[PDB]
């Protein structure tokens, strides 16, 4: 039935987390399930209801943010911790029900010899509140001096990269992970599975 | 994570190049991994940035290589204000430093002397006694000393301290000290501390009986 | 024209509480990674903990919990608030900026911190006096010995402070009894060993104990 999880799952165009790339969706519903939870992952993690059960509650809408980080990284995407992704790129909310995959990715986003295609808002002036895109790549000041938005000895570029090799640790390789914030906005309802 | 840094020591002359070998338990991406230099007691300072990217004020000099099991600092013209102590941290969650690698001026290897102090009726009748070993100048640290008192194991008992690279002619001065008590003293007669370097070809003993001067 | 403030030494017994203090000079602490790390004596350089340009701290694993890593950014500080801790936690700490592609670029001066059950106890001098064991060449080898002193630093100059140079300060260690103890030696020549204005002088603050104590030779 019809249902838009391949262009976010099996995807090609995966972009950087700064830029994390919404998807508000609205999914296929028939008498029975909506996805499966994975046969080859890496790590998945759903809150509120049990990962291997995500149908359990029919959902008015989703956003699934898309992004690829390291692999320990994904710890700091839970919610509760407050690593460098849950300040500054990506937080989610300290009370949350939702879900959290992360796939390996050496087998695609890794160019060998570095690839740099893949940025993260390394510094930023102070920790975001749930789900705001920071996408200005505004210099950042830290300290006195404005720089009329030009690098200096204060002036820091925001973003900055992984630079994946192929032959990084297990805990290196570029994990793609999409990670399904379910609203509890009051409306008809529209993804979920079964009847 | 864990980041060792081959070699253990690296000793070089005013002029001339180095490399430093640092290497992960796993293999990594070459972004993060950074190089400080730590003078002896100071903070330690930046030198590397990203896998060979030369910081604010970093010469020309120095320059990253490598990826993945390992990268290496390298120094093409040597001067004294570079030699120092090389950390490598690679900051995975947070950042995992080296053991480090002191680096060192090459010199003509010299040979350790070895004197005597033991302790007498002043220090006895505080009830603790302390036989002072020496060493004085010598080259390089890897330096055997040990105590034969009865030409036995006097192993825990001795405390090692040895001075740091002397900043005017790179040496290394060093002594041991023994922790007995006034019947430790007096039980036993002959005293000895033996040393062995690589700047002699025999193991050069101190002895002497108790009580003699 | 730019540096963070490090001041605050510690001098504690075990489990305490302690405090140390940071203050940044350009750089704004609310708008950085700021992270102390601790240097163990002469041993390694463990990371200790980082405080995010938001209020988040990461300590390490050795030092969870235990510490705290505060901020004040009316007065632009940095607070290292040390709770309950351990003998082997004596070390230097270092406050430093942190731009974790670009590495910690900003460090402290550092202030010690010593963590012992033992207490505040002044030093006992003990010659050192050569004998024929020490000349060979005239390289007369002489000291005097630091014995159960507490705590670190002390200072050790000779001649009543006018003969720094051709002297040898072996650092202190700590043994088992926990009591700090040192030694210092110098080299004269063969006829200065048997007569000359010998004097070698400690100095320790915490004692506030100044022995300028005479070396002789014994027999």
């Amino acid at each position: 039935n019809l249902c838009p999880f391949g262009e976010v799952f099996n995807a090609t165009r995966f972009a950087s987390v700064y830029a994390w790339n919404r998807k508000r969706i609205s999914n296929c519903v028939a008498d029975y399930s909506v996805l499966y939870n994975s046969a080859s992952f890496s790590t998945f993690k759903c809150y509120g209801v049990s990962p291997t059960k995500l149908n359990d509650l029919c959902f008015t809408n989703v956003y699934a943010d898309s992004f690829v980080i390291r692999g320990d990284e994904v710890r700091q995407i839970a919610p509760g911790q407050t690593g460098k992704i849950a300040d500054y790129n990506y937080k989610l909310p300290d009370d949350f029900t939702g879900c959290v995959i992360a796939w390996n990715s050496n087998n695609l986003d890794s160019k060998v010899g570095g690839n740099y295609n893949y940025l993260y808002r390394l510094f930023r002036k102070s920790n975001l509140k749930p789900f705001e895109r920071d996408i200005s790549t505004e210099i950042y000041q830290a300290g006195s001096t404005p720089c009329n938005g030009v690098e200096g000895f204060n002036c820091y570029f925001p973003l900055q990269s992984y630079g994946f090799q192929p032959t990084n640790g297990v805990g290196y390789q570029p994990y793609r992970v999409v990670v399904l914030s379910f609203e509890l906005l009051h409306a008809p309802a529209t993804v979920c599975g079964p009847k | 994570i864990v980041l060792t840094q081959s070699p253990g020591t690296l000793s070089l002359s005013p002029g001339e190049t180095a490399t430093l070998s640092c290497r992960a338990s796993q293999s990594v991406g070459s972004s993060y991994l950074t190089w400080y230099q730590q003078k002896p007691g100071q903070a330690p300072r930046l030198l590397i940035y990203g896998a060979s990217s030369r910081a604010t004020g970093i010469p020309d000099r120095f320059s990253g290589s490598g990826s993945g099991t390992d990268f290496t600092l390298t120094i093409s013209r040597l001067e004294p204000e570079d030699f120092a102590v090389y950390y490598c941290q690679h900051y995975g969650s947070s950042p995992t430093f080296g053991q480090g690698t002191k680096v060192e001026i090459k010199r003509t290897v010299a040979a350790p002397s070895v004197f005597i102090f033991p302790p007498s009726d002043e220090q006895l009748k505080s009830g603790t006694a302390s036989v002072v070993c020496l060493l004085n100048n010598f080259y390089p640290r890897e330096a055997k000393v040990q105590w034969k008192v009865d030409n036995a194991l006097q192993s825990g008992n001795s405390q090692e301290s040895v001075t740091e690279q002397d900043s005017k002619d790179s040496t290394y001065s060093l002594s041991s000290t023994l922790t007995l008590s006034k019947a430790d003293y007096e039980k036993h007669k002959v005293y000895a501390c033996e040393v062995t370097h690589q700047g002699l070809s025999s193991p050069v003993t101190k002895s002497f009986n108790r009580g003699e001067c | 024209e730019v540096q963070l403030v490090e001041s605050g030494g510690g001098l504690v017994q075990p489990g305490g509480s302690l405090r140390l203090s940071c203050a940044a000079s350009g750089i704004t602490v609310s708008s950085n990674y700021m992270s102390w790390v601790r240097q163990a004596p002469g041993k390694g350089l463990e990371w200790v903990s980082v405080i995010y340009s938001g209020g988040s701290t990461f300590y390490a694993d050795s030092v969870k919990g235990r510490f705290t890593i505060s901020r004040d950014n009316s007065k632009n500080t940095l607070y290292l608030q040390m709770s309950s801790l351990r003998a082997e936690d004596t070390a230097v700490y270092y406050c430093a900026r942190d731009l974790v592609v670009f590495g910690m670029d900003v460090w402290g001066q550092g202030t010690t911190v010593t963590v012992s059950s033992a207490s505040t106890k002044g030093p006992s001098v003990f010659p050192l006096a050569p004998s024929s064991k020490s000349t060979s060449g005239g390289t007369a080898a002489l000291g005097c010995l630091v014995k159960d002193y507490f705590p670190e630093p002390v200072t050790v100059s000779w001649n009543s402070g006018a003969l720094t140079s051709g002297v040898h300060t072996f650092p202190a260690v700590l043994q088992s009894s926990g009591l700090y103890s040192l030694s210092s030696v110098v080299t004269v020549p063969s006829s200065s060993l048997g007569t000359q204005t010998y004097i070698c002088n400690v100095n320790h603050k915490p004692s506030n104990t100044k022995v300028d104590k005479r070396v002789e030779p014994k027999s």
